[PDB]
């Protein structure tokens, strides 16, 4: 008993029917899925005079070519080839005249010499939401707006480490959300992405930085460097993640989300009825109606969308479907018209798990039956990598299909794998969960600042 | 198996042609790569190279972008292209020059074919084909716990929730006969509680297999209700334990209480939770840490000693916790006038992986094949 | 700073023509009720097996006759019942009328007593024990108030131990007949004193005080007024209205606010408010500035209707510190009101400042220290009336901390605390612990819980108790 | 008080004579020129039946009429008895400290007015112990229905939990790179010569040590570092500076009482902790100028080790910090390791819980808060800083009216359920 596959690493197609598994290989030979001639990136950078010359230094650069980090893992640490002949986006990352606003010193200092962290960063965030509100309005047009804040005033608003205050970066996306361009927030030293994730107070990969922030303007830009290949043609499958979170002010109730993707990587938010509890306000569920209305919202904006109704549609949760969630979702599945409909429970927190011989862990695309449940290795030993790049063991991902879900374990496990490459903060495709599950963790931290019964837009690339 | 002495003879001749230049062979009907080695150095050179040794089955190695050579051999005596002159050592020389270009991006490292072996955290718990049962005048077990310890032969492994007793030793042979109403206990199916779809009784039968395994194991464990944590007791202030388990067919002991002086006390825990699968019940083990002051004090600050822990996290060091607990857990429910242990404890087969780490030729290309091991500081 | 204190008398009652006593025991037997009239009978209804009526007969019949004393050194803690003859301290007759008689069958209880899940057989009962008070009050007995004596064996079955996870049987039966007129006692069928309100201990002589509580909890329940709490001023009167919240148990858990409304005759108003908000994840109930003006509306048009003459003073008392946006919408509601002096209130029940004597006994009742803006008050200890400190575990003190936007003094108000302790449903012992307005708040909270958000509930505290 | 000092010579004597007749005699309060009290019946036992008697004393000074064989006394409507409120019979007794002879009448009617013209004859009455006979018939028992024992009017003296802080003028306040102090922990404790009695929360880091000179120096941005006025941080009405308040008030006396005591996140109680496992242990205080000893740790032995407790709370009151002492108990199986089980151990600290043992813990646990924050030369400097908060007791409250304790240990039946008997 307990039979295991180890899987494939999921395929994805680039430009010209060109497959292969690495994000960044692939694009290095077959480029986007769809390439346009002439295609260009208009990007607009705030931020100090010595951060905007930072910027225009590290795009030059990078259209230059940077040289591999470390030759040994190529496969992890490439180079890359620059914008030119070689480049792999086959697009123009371009700062025009105009598209440029500079905090100045004085208001660099106001911020810092606030004493209240919560006044000091609804100050800070005032400013730059008008920053950028101004830029989005002006006729400097640009798609994609590069946040380079200085290290000072970074510190000052993102905490560090070896809700019960303000994140600066979550209230700021709350305030833009109906601003259509989206922003990518970068330290101005290293160009990674900044105010995720609390900084580190010794804080002291250049080809990979590039790849990442640039793809992840991409990305943002609208376009797609690649779709995932899928299992047929004809075949059309969606992916949509429902989550849930409580909001901070009122009568601290639960919201619930649902987060809709496609085969090509394009996210769908939008926000449910209120939850309900089971106990004393925790363990947040919905009622067979509310579940009906959500599901209908989510397809009818799919659908609206996109030109094909997918013959499939995959419904992920991280907590257990109720009897009344999994009634409703069947129910507007059935009156949906989908031909196929699987219910998946995604258990991230389970103990289960299997150890090999020796120091390197098990690969990547592990997966062991356990008599209708599925322990799947999202992260792991990756062959291409040529070695396991985290440090701690990882955690498998048990996978525990409901009882109307049409299609087997071993399918859903391939699917859920797959989906955990949809990837808009690195180029790394080893990632622990898929898109529908990391899309609900950051759109609970930003609508959660957004009232209740207040229009949201259902553009991903905005919450990213 | 047959076909596969059929191949090993190939290799070791081919493979003694190579190393007699010094180049390398490892094995990945046999498929090798080739390595290069610098004279004086005798450390490898980088560049690489596919063999295949024989004597729409196409090679896997199509994925890989490396120069793929096959060699054709005989029991009496560049195919880089793949579609739908001689091995005398001058040849080594010229078939040298048909290296990968050593890292050149797209060298895939593909996994090896033979398989490997796994083992899982989990454990059958074998239980006692009757559960008793039976009413109560108190709400939870909380407030039958003042009642039950004003008589003699107290016992803990007992669930009481909205006025139902569960357990599996018969409650009117002890002082829980003063907490359950005597009149409506009786023994039926275990089945009927521990196997049904009811939330209540797969919850109260969780609390049971938690309060008997707690109280079978009490000689060499403390459970801490704070995440429900088991860890190795001690013996003395500040001084070391070791436990002595068995491991494969061989003896081995492990600290299982450490200590470090300029102070605190590590202890060797897990999380041990229940998980039924298919009408069989599990035992989940997951290894952790509790760490104390000295021996029996808690610590003040485990937040210092946290950033400690996940450089242990590694996969050798984490196996070979399971390996002890499964051994401490099975062993607890062995072996006519005094009681017995209810529930034993069976080591499931291994996991067999149609394919495995590389780990010995990842040991040396990878440059962070060290940081794999946990380094005990 | 050192503090000031006082130790206030025991806040006098009146009780027939003008009688004035401290103790309700002896006021009634010194003076009767306050307001009798010729020829007063309390129809009382009764409900339970064939014995446990015939013992509640046996009880009424022992009450009339008198019980003597049960401990002759406490005396006028542990006092003799004179009889419900000449010496009627109720001076109203306590007879069960023909016909008002529902029996359980010895099947029914062991239909009960034999279901394993606790919480189906608690429904199953109150589905049972509801319908026969529905027979009784929409029949021709026409009872003001009506005991239900279980058996012993359905008592131990429907009510927990000891030395939200499931139901109570009592506060769910409250809940089922909170539609009906004619209030319910439920009554141990061995010592008659209260049943189902609080748990029984695991094993089961005070008779007379037994005799005496049942008596005032069915005047009580009749709607029949013993005494009154007597001013300082005749003609200024005061009301008291305190504020409360009761979380749910289904849906999502939401808190919702009560109102306690109590005049100086004892007679209660229930009423309830909008859903509340919560200041962190669901707890620390609080209410908005307009939402705390819609229930102080309410229950003061809810006083207008019954009580029939004009509030001079309000009260208003809560366990929770009075937020800014509650404080506002009160002072709105009370401005518009036309009450001439009003008071806030709010009321520690859990501080942990307290006084220690020299002694084995504690500090008498009516000890009030005067930490600068806040009482330290002391409801229960020594009391001299009754020769000694009813209770075990040292008292601890209520400590009374008075808004800004108050008119009278921090000592005016500790003597109104102190006041509405005697006001009780419960037993005729005068040293309870907290206010009426904050015993009700704890116990209207069980019931409502179970009555679903937005049906209407009745306003008469009768019901409740 | 001149007029004090009579009434108790007057008051002795008359006890004097009641004990010599064969009855009992107890004081209630003080009156102006004289003291009262009750007087018990006795056949060897007291038997429940009581009298009041108002004892009026005069040093010189002949009374109205002709004093040869009959005199008059007015009685005031406010010297008049504090019994109305009870349903006693009372006596007085007029007793002239020239003369040293006593007259008795009885005054059962005590409603306030001019009834005060009292007739006594020397001969028809005096307080004898020939009058006995008459002053027993004079009597309503105990066991009557009405009789209040009205409560001593001697007065008599407290204590509160309050313990007065005495904080440092100036307090240090920083802006923090870490967000909360638990998340400042794991990088404090590697620089070295690290305290833990300090509060970061929001960003904001306070404390009244100087953050630059003890290690403290990782967790906080050294630029900011600033000191300020306690005053406006304590004394304001912000929530979030009265929470962080508390907390550094909680470290701090943590830090000073860490010799003797450890602190416990659950129910954030402070207990003794134990220097031997499963080894008892006593704690030598003073209460008052006395001498005393406490088994702070008792080791029971199947085993149950329980340490002497208490919540410290902080409470302000009218822009003054107090320390609020709430005694508890924390049990342990070894000393260390809590009770797996603590349930069970929860009912025997209710019969602990009476007003003479409660007033002793506060009282200890008191002397072991004022001496933390002493300034003296015997402290554990080596390694160790000086404390900085002090802290004073406050004077005994004072109560008008007092329990009447010595009369209830006789009548009350169950007095000796006041007293709190261990295990």
């Amino acid at each position: 008993t307990f039979k295991a596959h180890v899987f494939d690493e999921p395929m994805l197609e680039f430009g010209d029917g060109g497959q292969h598994c690495d994000p960044r290989q692939g694009l290095r030979e077959h480029g986007p899925l769809q390439p346009r001639s002439g295609d260009v990136i208009r990007v607009g950078v705030i931020g100090t005079d010595d951060t905007v010359a930072g910027f225009t230094e590290f795009l030059a650069e990078t259209g230059r070519g940077i040289e591999s980090g470390n030759k040994q893992l190529i496969n992890l640490n490439p180079d890359f080839p620059g914008l030119g002949n070689q480049n792999p986006f086959r697009c123009k990352f371009e700062v025009p005249d105009g598209a440029t606003v500079t905090i100045s010193r004085r208001q660099v200092n106001d911020i810092t010499g606030i004493g209240r962290h919560d006044e000091a960063v609804r100050h800070a965030v005032e400013l730059i939401s008008s920053q950028l509100s101004a830029l989005v309005e002006g006729s400097a047009k640009p798609d994609v707006i590069v946040l380079a804040l200085p290290i000072p005033l970074i510190e000052k608003l993102v905490n560090a480490k070896s809700g019960d205050m303000l994140n600066f970066r979550d209230l700021l996306k709350a305030k833009t959300l109906h601003l259509p361009v989206p922003t990518q927030i970068v330290w101005p030293d290293t160009w990674d992405d900044a105010a995720k994730i609390p900084r580190k107070i010794k804080r002291d990969v250049k080809a990979t930085r590039a790849w990442n922030l640039l793809n992840a303007l991409f990305y943002k830009a609208g376009k797609v460097p690649w779709r995932l290949l899928p299992d047929q043609a004809e075949y059309r499958t969606s992916f949509l993640g429902i989550g849930f979170y409580r909001d901070l002010d009122g009568q601290q109730l639960w919201t619930s989300t649902a987060q809709m993707f496609d085969e090509r990587g394009r996210g769908l938010i939008l926000r449910g009825a209120r939850a309900q509890t089971e106990t004393r306000g925790r363990h947040p569920y919905l009622t067979a109606k509310d579940a009906e209305d959500l599901v209908v919202q989510s397809i009818a904006a799919y659908k609206a969308h996109h030109r094909h109704v997918p013959a499939r549609l995959v419904v992920l949760k991280t907590s257990r479907f109720r009897s009344e969630e999994a009634e409703g979702i069947d129910a507007a599945l059935g009156k949906s018209g989908i031909e196929m409909s699987d219910l998946v429970w995604v258990q991230e927190s389970s103990p289960i798990a299997i150890f090999r011989d020796g120091n390197y862990p098990v690969l990547r695309g592990t997966f062991v039956d356990l008599d209708g449940k599925g322990l799947l290795y999202t992260r792991g030993s990756v062959p291409f990598y040529g070695t396991f790049p985290g440090l701690r063991v990882p955690r498998p991902l048990l996978l525990v299909p409901h009882e109307n879900s049409d299609s087997t374990i071993l399918t859903l496990a391939k699917d859920v794998l797959a989906l955990t490459k949809v990837n808009w903060n690195t180029t790394q495709f080893d990632q622990k969960l898929p898109a529908p599950i990391k899309a609900a963790r950051e759109v609970g931290r930003i609508l959660k600042h957004v009232e209740f019964g207040t229009a949201v837009s259902s553009d991903f690339r905005r919450y990213t | 198996t047959d076909s596969q002495v059929l191949g090993e003879l190939g290799e070791t001749a081919i493979k003694k042609i190579v190393l007699e230049t010094g180049f390398l062979y490892e094995q990945r009907g046999t498929d090798g790569i080739i390595e290069l080695r610098d004279p004086k150095s005798g450390a490898p050179l980088g560049k690489l190279l596919g063999v295949q040794v024989k004597s729409d089955d196409l090679k896997y190695w199509r994925t890989s972008n490396i120069p793929v050579i096959i060699v054709l051999w005989r029991k009496s005596d560049d195919v880089s292209d793949c579609v739908r002159d001689v091995f005398d050592p001058r040849s080594a020389d010229r078939i040298g020059a048909l290296t990968i270009d050593r890292r050149t991006p797209g060298v895939f490292l593909p996994p090896l074919n033979k398989g490997e072996d796994a083992i899982i955290n989990l454990l059958r718990i074998r239980l006692p084909d009757e559960i008793f049962i039976s009413t109560s005048p108190f709400g939870s077990g909380r407030d039958a716990v003042p009642e039950l310890v004003k008589h003699g032969n107290v016992r803990f492994d007992w669930v009481i929730r909205k006025r139902r007793f569960v357990s599996f030793f018969d409650p009117r042979e002890y002082g829980t006969r003063a907490i359950v109403d005597l009149d409506q206990v009786e023994a039926v199916d275990t089945k009927l509680i521990a196997f049904n779809d009811e939330q209540d009784d797969l919850n109260d039968t969780m609390d049971l297999l938690r309060r008997t395994v707690e109280r079978q194991t009490a000689t060499q464990l403390s459970f801490l209700r704070k995440d429900r944590l088991f860890h190795f007791k001690a013996v003395g202030v500040g001084k070391s334990r070791s436990y002595r388990y068995m491991s494969n067919v061989n003896e081995t002991s492990a600290k299982v209480v450490s200590a470090y002086s300029s102070g605190y006390v590590r202890h060797h825990a897990a999380r041990l939770r229940f998980e039924r699968l298919a009408d069989e019940w599990f035992l989940v083990i997951d290894p952790d840490f509790h760490f104390t002051t000295d021996g029996f004090q808690p610590h003040r600050y485990p937040e210092a000693l946290l950033a400690g822990k996940k450089r242990l996290e590694r996969n050798a060091a984490v196996r070979g916790q399971v390996t002890m607990w499964q051994h401490l857990l099975v062993e607890s429910g062995k072996h006519a006038d005094k009681p017995a242990p209810l529930l034993q404890f069976e080591r499931l087969p291994v996991i067999q992986l149609s394919q495995a780490v590389p780990e010995s030729s990842w040991n040396r290309t990878d440059p962070r094949a060290k940081e794999m091991e946990a380094q005990d500081l």
